[PDB]
């Protein structure tokens, strides 16, 4: 989609061309350490309240 | 009674710049300078740490 969409801006008649990505979102991940967590007595379900 | 302990620290000295100022997408950071001209060019960055 990536290729078509600036092959499309070259074309005469066209004014704008975006394709929407399947893939750009941003994330914060909270990897949480089984074993870590273990040590305080919490289970991940604990940890996820947070 | 309880009492609220804020403490400040200073690190080492490094580049200082806004927070809103730096993209990050996980496998890269960046910011968008301002050219002579007035051109928007990116430049790539390592972040140190960040606070306030």
């Amino acid at each position: 989609a990536e290729q078509i969409e600036e092959v499309a801006r070259t074309v005469p008649g066209v004014a704008s061309a975006l394709a929407e990505r399947l893939e750009g979102g941003r994330y914060i991940n909270v990897e949480i350490n089984r074993e870590k967590a273990a040590r305080y007595g919490m289970t991940v379900a604990d940890v996820q309240l947070f | 009674m309880n009492a609220w302990l804020q403490l400040n620290t200073a690190s080492e000295p490094m580049l200082l710049i806004p927070s809103q100022a730096l993209i990050d997408t996980g496998s890269e950071q960046r910011v968008i300078t301002v050219d002579a001209d007035g051109r928007f060019v990116p430049k790539r960055v390592a972040v140190f740490q960040a606070s306030q």
